[PDB]
């Protein structure tokens, strides 16, 4: 199967500055990743499908910038409604897997 | 939630007749680690997992079950607020 | 010089039980039923036959035959093994450019080849083709006064001969046999076999030799044998051969009164006696390559359907492929002509490459007598034979495929894509080429080869990865992809086509597809047949190849060094 | 569009879980591919599998014999069943719908925990 | 299914040494409950923090732990826990 | 009854050039050098060779030879023809079920067979195998004595044998020879060709005709030949064979010098002389049909390759097929599994079908020798052949492929496509096997007609559409389409596999599909080959290997019909 | 190539009737149809894509209910708006191929 | 987004026809494929031909040898070229965008009118 | 059309010096016939194709080119208006 | 390209027989003209109607022809052409 690793657990950033997440796949992926936002007592909710087309009830302050078998969520102008953990997850191999989660602990 | 770095408050609480609690408050950075009497006993000890607060802030509860002299001290690291505390037998 | 042979016996279960006598300068015959001693006498006197059995005593002019005799004596095998499309010249040409020393000039080299082509009488067929299946040429008389000069170039004091006039006409065995008598004539031991001659051959024997079911039952003087029979008891009418009627008293018009009568009869004590008055590489490995090399090229020019042929096929077939793919799209249907057109070449290289297994087994009989007689080494032998034959039959038909298919199909207009498709088909025909030579080489026969080759290619084929998604298979079975030689070939393949492709027309989609399932790019393609698309990707498959080469040519090898020569 | 997780929030080691999960304002027949996953203690996802529109079903190999996944479409219903239940999984459990040409988990139920254990 | 138990409740209030601070941290342990999923209320709250551990490695019931941060001026002036495991609360003070 | 030839020419180009003598009860001997009229001869006596160049006259009894003379004499061939792994009771049994008369009752049968085979000797081994490859049975001279026999059933008054003793020991062949001697001595007439009789066989002859180059060299009683010959001016001495002297007469120790004189000798006059005073279906095709079906029947089960090797290859190849497509899928990799599976299948039963070149050709000296002697028509023969061999080798590994593969690959779970896969596999087979036949009939050997086979079905799968997709081809190429049968077979497999099929998990694509490229459903694969989604494009591909089979057994019936065996 | 035929070359129909336009493909079309409206002195217009798919910008009072080979479009409720000449388009084969065509005239 | 055609309204028998189409609103070398479409008098449609966003380009079989479709990247531009032209193709000449997934001629120039006469 | 079946009016004009012309003015249902001399010339006929109205009528342009007795008329079809016209040599 | 033009035009009044029935249909005829687009206006507005038709047999220009309905009231008180390949229209009146 394909392993999704995202090298920070965990972040720590002030309001208002940008952020940069990174999700490194074993196998190529050739743009099939998708981006989950969870905020804490719900459901994951998707932000990005395809490795660069952004969810419509999201501001354009996300994008999604990767290629081959390295990708990025980018958010320029970070706000206090972005505060969670985010998950990449690839849909190229019929075992679906998540990366293992990254949090916003904003500071 | 905005944190400058800012040292914890500590406090032990003596049991009703048994278990040692130990209260680690309000800190950031978040690299805590809590000791028993300064290492000597590392048996049943449970911190339980830390809070955030509406500040942006961290909390931690340390516990150790044994029937029952001891400290409960914090060797935080980026304040060197190395925080120590004692009960009597 | 006089051979003397003493107590022979020989165990594969006994074969020869006890065998005494002496052969002299003149001409001396074996003779007995098939399944008798006669041809296995031959090669125990000649050195032909493993030593682990033998446990007699054979001395040359009373001292033991060195291990060097096998070079220093000719032998003249029963069916004809020399070179039918050179012509008589060349063979005599070839055996002086290997028996004889470094040290001699060209000239003194032709002078003993003069000497000997001269005294054979081959003078009208000197320039003369030796006969094949597409070459009309000397005739079988000829053809056998060609092998006896092939050893004659020697000078060697001993011939032997496996049944010299079997398979001849009566007017041409009676005339080998008048040359060889003249041959006598000149001091020279003939040693050989018969299979029952006419009477008219029998009295040319200046010795005789009869033996059945591994019993010795005379050796003396040719003429005496007919006097020694009557004597014994039976009895010759007018108008009848003595050679038909020895066989016949040994068919009992039993075998063991007949050896007891000669172990107490006149000539076993005189023959006793005797045996108790008795007893009381040459040239480098260069040259060896350079003349194997040689030989095997001007046989590879002097027959149409190792040569032509081939090419012909290669051609029409480029040309029938060139036209049912004529001009390639980026469409829907793309793909399927690229995966299919790209599997066609490989797996045609791999079927062309089983006619490989041909290439030893046909020279097996030649390769084991000239090997024996100390003609070259095995090295050499094997690699003057891949250098000569193997080499430039793989490379020409690789090179004119890509030529008439590349610019018919449409493929990547680029010069290096090029070159790597004629390498990948060129490396998978060798790859395929080598295992045919490990399958063969020690074999006898090319019908059992031919299916097991076939037989692997169609396992090897299903975990090509077209017929089979080879990220599906369960992990049990996998492994076995890494076997297969069309794989390596096909991925090579299919890496160098369909790189920046694009099969979705009036799409882009290079940074995303608008919607999954759809299949729009090679790379799309590629990693769906759980392809790399690193560099490593396409040339881990041309190290594969190598390797499967270089093992399958050192099992050809070490299969040519452990083959029974005797 | 809409779904909803129900069942037993809690069960006994070797016993068999069981959730069932209610669809609204769709069909479970008429399109989409239907799944199950599930959020461990530990915070990472694990997908588990998915019951198609026609029926047809499929599994991650780490529940190797211990999942099915079934429907009644008389009622827009799907289940998912998991034999040999064991305290070492305990996750939350949501079920989902792939959209299957954009090739995501658009919509997602509220998701139920799971507690099992001696 | 471990064997269902509404809670054990003990209060954890300040030693003969903390009062000469100004302000006291009392605490209150909630032990040996189950199914994790109860809560706590503050009497004589807003100054509160709490968290729940995992499973106890010996009889596999939980622990939770609870406080108010408060001052000399208050403290000398209880914790009531809500679990469903039993048709009530259960309370007692510093 | 006496045989007597008048004034025998021969062309093809003479090769008999003028011949006159008289054969009688008792032994009469053919000899000379191989290529002279030795051989031409017997098969003109015997009616063997074609009327078209014959120029003399043939009389028995002073009466011209009848058109059915071929059924009322017997002819026994050089290298036997006899079944190898019947019994020597079954192979006279077969040949009293078919030269007698249907007249008489299987007692009445049994009695002849009876006489001749306590007349032959045979009475050790009558219930023993005639030998074969992989049996050891009954020797050499039983082996002569066997094929005898199978002519002794009718009671022939002329027995004519083709060179009997050419390949056999000489304490065999003087046994065989003293057999037909006490033969002889019933009235029967025997005639027979042989190579170069030892003394001990040429005293039996009580005739000898010697032929060189189509020249008659003597004519007479056999003991006067040697009287002769030293008459006319050449010399025999002691302890030689007077059969060799003759041929090395012959050889020149000219011809036109022999010819001359026998014209002049006494023995033409006599002959002469009395030449000019001696110019003064039987059964049913039914019955035929079912005795060579069951002689075929016990050859097919007396043979392990035949039979056993290839069912253990299909169990085999249908159990590993059933491992690496295990359990097949509805994802983006389920239409390259299914296409390549069911195209595996269909160029396997091409494949293994190359086999059926060797059904006629390894029987053709029987079929011809039984032909010419009146056994059967080519109808009863042709279809009694078809019925036994080919039928039950082609539905069984037909079958056993449909039982193991399809519920291991997980092929639509229906009854009438499990039979319509069977019956597809089935038609593809015959289809294959028919054109097999078509090119092998009437041929000598395997090696051609295996090469142009195998050229045939590497053509015809390209033409498959899998390799290339068929609505892409040129116009002026696109009609080869229509001559393959690996095609039929694999698009009625197609249509009966992937309608109704779905392969985007996660999208409904029945009513539209939402994005144009995506291939998600069966019948948008079927329309994307060319193929037809009603019912008859299933059907009209069965109608088609049906008609293949026609053609293609007519064709092969045609090349048995017009054949020929002279 | 695939041809395409619209049965009938003209209609006459009234204002607030229902009409119904018909197109038989040579081939099998698998829903590779489109209809395309023309005003006079205009570019035709696309209305349906896919045969049974509407364009935004167009009322529901039109659909398409083919399939196989037998396409058709539905106006229920025509309206003087509707009045014009008709297509259908296969996009199946590579050599796209139109209708004759079918015009609507009023009644 | 934005088509228009333009060129030489009236050409000679045996000569070459030549229209340019420039594109605004969207660039020819991002995505789609780029169509030209006659309607003859007495009205039927014929599809010509494209020119795809990678420069590969395809053509009717009626047309063979006849057309050509080349491009300028520089100014967004597209050219239908049509040689050996006949007075029995005057028509009207529309250029299109071909949307690619979707599979249907969703923007159309106004077309422009070419006459061929002796 | 709006509505339902009325009648062509027909008008033949005499030329300037040539050619004539008869306009086939306004009509439904629309499959119009048109005859010069009744048939007895066919050569050289031109009828140019119909008009349509924002009533929704039809309107046909009938001309013959000749060097000049005519009759232009018209068997219209559902109507049965057999309209018929004539001019002078 | 046939040789470039102007029109010619004609007029088209009425028979001394068509004037009985109370109203008249005058007529302007459009000939020999190209390449194919002219427009005709009448004066001396209402009920106006124009058809065109394809080339000669013998030249390759266009017809062209055009229609006024008129009463016995306003008969008895001209078509002109914008045609652009003129130097200016031409007019004739009935």
């Amino acid at each position: 199967d394909i392993v999704l690793t995202q090298s920070p657990s965990s972040f720590s950033v002030s309001l208002g500055d940008r952020v940069t997440i990174s999700c490194k796949a074993s196998g190529y992926i050739l743009n099939r990743l998708a981006w989950y936002q969870q905020k804490p007592g719900n459901a994951p909710r998707l932000l990005i499908s395809g490795a660069t087309s952004l969810e419509t009830g999201f501001p354009s302050r996300f994008s999604g910038t990767g290629s081959g078998k390295d990708y990025t969520l980018s958010i320029s102008s970070l706000q206090t409604e972005d505060v969670g953990t985010y998950y990449c997850q690839q849909y190229w191999s019929t075992p679906w897997t998540f990366g293992g989660g990254t949090k916003l602990e904003i500071r | 939630s905005s944190a400058s770095t800012k040292g914890p408050s500590v406090f032990p609480l003596a049991p009703s007749s048994a278990a040692l609690g130990c209260l680690v408050k309000d800190y950031f950075p978040e690299p805590v680690t809590v000791s028993w009497n300064s290492g000597a006993l590392t048996s049943g000890v449970h911190t339980f997992p830390a809070v955030l607060q509406s500040s942006g802030l961290y909390s931690l509860s340390s516990v150790v079950t044994v029937p029952s002299t001891y400290i409960c001290n914090v060797n935080h690291k980026p304040s060197n607020t190395k925080v120590d505390k004692k009960v009597e037998p | 010089a006089v051979l003397s042979f003493h107590n022979i016996c020989y165990r594969v279960k006994e074969i020869l039980s006890n065998i005494n006598g002496i052969m002299k300068p003149g001409l001396n015959a074996i003779l007995g039923p098939t399944g008798g001693g006669k041809s296995s006498l031959l090669d125990v006197l000649a050195a032909r036959k493993d030593p682990s059995g033998l446990s007699g005593d054979v001395l040359i002019n009373g001292a033991p035959r060195p291990a060097n005799f096998k070079c220093n004596s000719g032998y003249v095998v029963q069916d004809d093994v020399v070179m039918g499309t050179l012509t008589v010249r060349e063979n005599l040409q070839f055996s002086a450019a290997l028996r004889l020393a470094t040290t001699m000039t060209n000239h003194e080299k032709n002078e003993r080849i003069n000497r000997v082509i001269q005294e054979l009488g081959l003078d009208k067929v000197a320039d003369s083709k030796v006969g094949t299946q597409f070459i009309r040429g000397v005739s079988g008389g000829e053809r056998k006064r060609t092998s006896i000069g092939m050893e004659l170039i020697t000078d060697p004091s001993i011939l032997f001969l496996d049944e010299p006039t079997t398979g001849l006409d009566s007017s041409t065995a009676n005339a080998v046999l008048l040359l060889l008598k003249r041959m006598s004539k000149q001091g020279r031991t003939i040693i050989f076999s018969i299979h029952q001659p006419r009477y008219s051959i029998f009295k040319l024997f200046d010795s005789l030799t009869l033996l059945a079911s591994g019993r010795l039952m005379f050796h003396g003087p040719a003429q005496e044998a007919l006097g020694y029979f009557e004597s014994a008891g039976y009895h010759c009418e007018a108008y009848n051969n003595p050679a038909d009627f020895f066989l016949d008293i040994i068919n009992g018009d039993l075998i063991e009164k007949l050896a007891e009568i000669y172990v107490n009869s006149s000539f076993y004590k005189e023959t006793k006696a005797e045996l108790h008055q008795l007893s009381g590489y040459t040239t480098s490995f260069c040259h060896q390559l350079r003349w194997v090399s040689k030989r095997s090229f001007k046989n590879l020019l002097g027959n149409p359907q190792a040569s032509i042929a081939q090419i012909i096929v290669t051609v029409v077939l480029g040309l029938v492929i060139g036209a049912i793919y004529f001009g390639l799209k980026n469409d829907s249907t793309g793909i399927q002509n690229r995966a299919g057109v790209l599997f066609f070449l490989t797996t045609n290289q791999c079927f062309s490459s089983v006619s490989a297994v041909e290439l030893f087994v046909v020279e097996k009989k030649l390769f084991i007598h000239e090997y024996i007689s100390g003609y070259y080494r095995v090295s050499s032998y094997f690699l003057g034979k891949l250098l000569s034959d193997l080499l430039p039959m793989r490379m020409l038909p690789s090179i004119i495929f890509t030529c008439i298919v590349y610019f018919m199909l449409g493929l990547k207009p680029k010069a290096d894509a090029f070159f790597v498709m004629m390498f990948t088909l060129m490396m998978v025909a060798y790859s395929a080429s080598s295992m045919a030579l490990a399958i063969a080489a020690g074999q006898s026969v090319v019908s059992v080869a031919t299916l097991l080759m076939t037989i692997c290619f169609v396992f090897m084929m299903i975990f090509s990865g077209l017929l089979v998604n080879l990220t599906t298979i369960a992990s049990w079975l996998s492994w076995l992809q890494y076997f297969s030689i069309p794989r390596y070939g096909f991925t090579a393949l299919q890496h160098n086509e369909f790189l920046g492709q694009n099969f979705c027309p009036g799409l882009n989609a290079t940074g995303n597809n608008p919607c999954n399932y759809a299949t729009c790019t090679g790379e799309e393609y590629l990693v769906k047949q759980g392809i790399d698309l690193s560099p490593w990707g396409l040339w881990k498959n041309h190290v594969a190849l190598a390797c499967m080469i270089v093992i399958f040519l050192t099992i050809a090898y070490l299969k040519l060094l452990f083959l029974k020569k005797y | 569009v809409q779904l909803q997780e129900s069942g037993p929030g809690l069960v006994k080691p070797s016993q068999s879980l069981s959730l069932t999960c209610t669809v609204t304002g769709f069909s479970i027949t008429s399109d989409y591919a239907w799944n199950w996953i599930r959020q461990f203690p530990g915070k990472k996802l694990e997908w588990m599998g998915y019951i198609n529109f026609d029926g047809g079903t499929t599994y991650n190999p780490s529940l190797r014999g211990r999942i099915s996944i079934t429907r009644d479409t008389s009622k827009n219903q799907f289940f998912l069943q998991l034999r040999s239940v064991t305290p070492e999984d305990t996750a939350t459990y949501y079920c989902a719908t792939f959209y299957g040409a954009k090739g995501t988990l658009d919509y997602w139920g509220q998701g139920t925990s799971v507690t099992v254990s001696s | 299914k471990r064997t269902v138990a509404a809670p054990s409740v003990f209060i954890f209030p300040p030693s003969d040494e903390q009062l000469k601070s100004g302000t006291a941290s009392v605490v209150c342990l909630l032990n040996n409950f189950y199914p994790r999923e109860a809560k706590v209320q503050w009497k004589v709250s807003g100054n509160s923090q709490e968290s729940v551990t995992e499973q106890d490695s010996k009889d596999s019931t939980y622990s939770l732990s609870s406080t108010l941060t408060l001052s000399k001026a208050d403290y000398e002036k209880a914790c009531e826990v809500t679990h469903q495991g039993l048709s009530s609360p259960v309370t007692k003070s510093f």
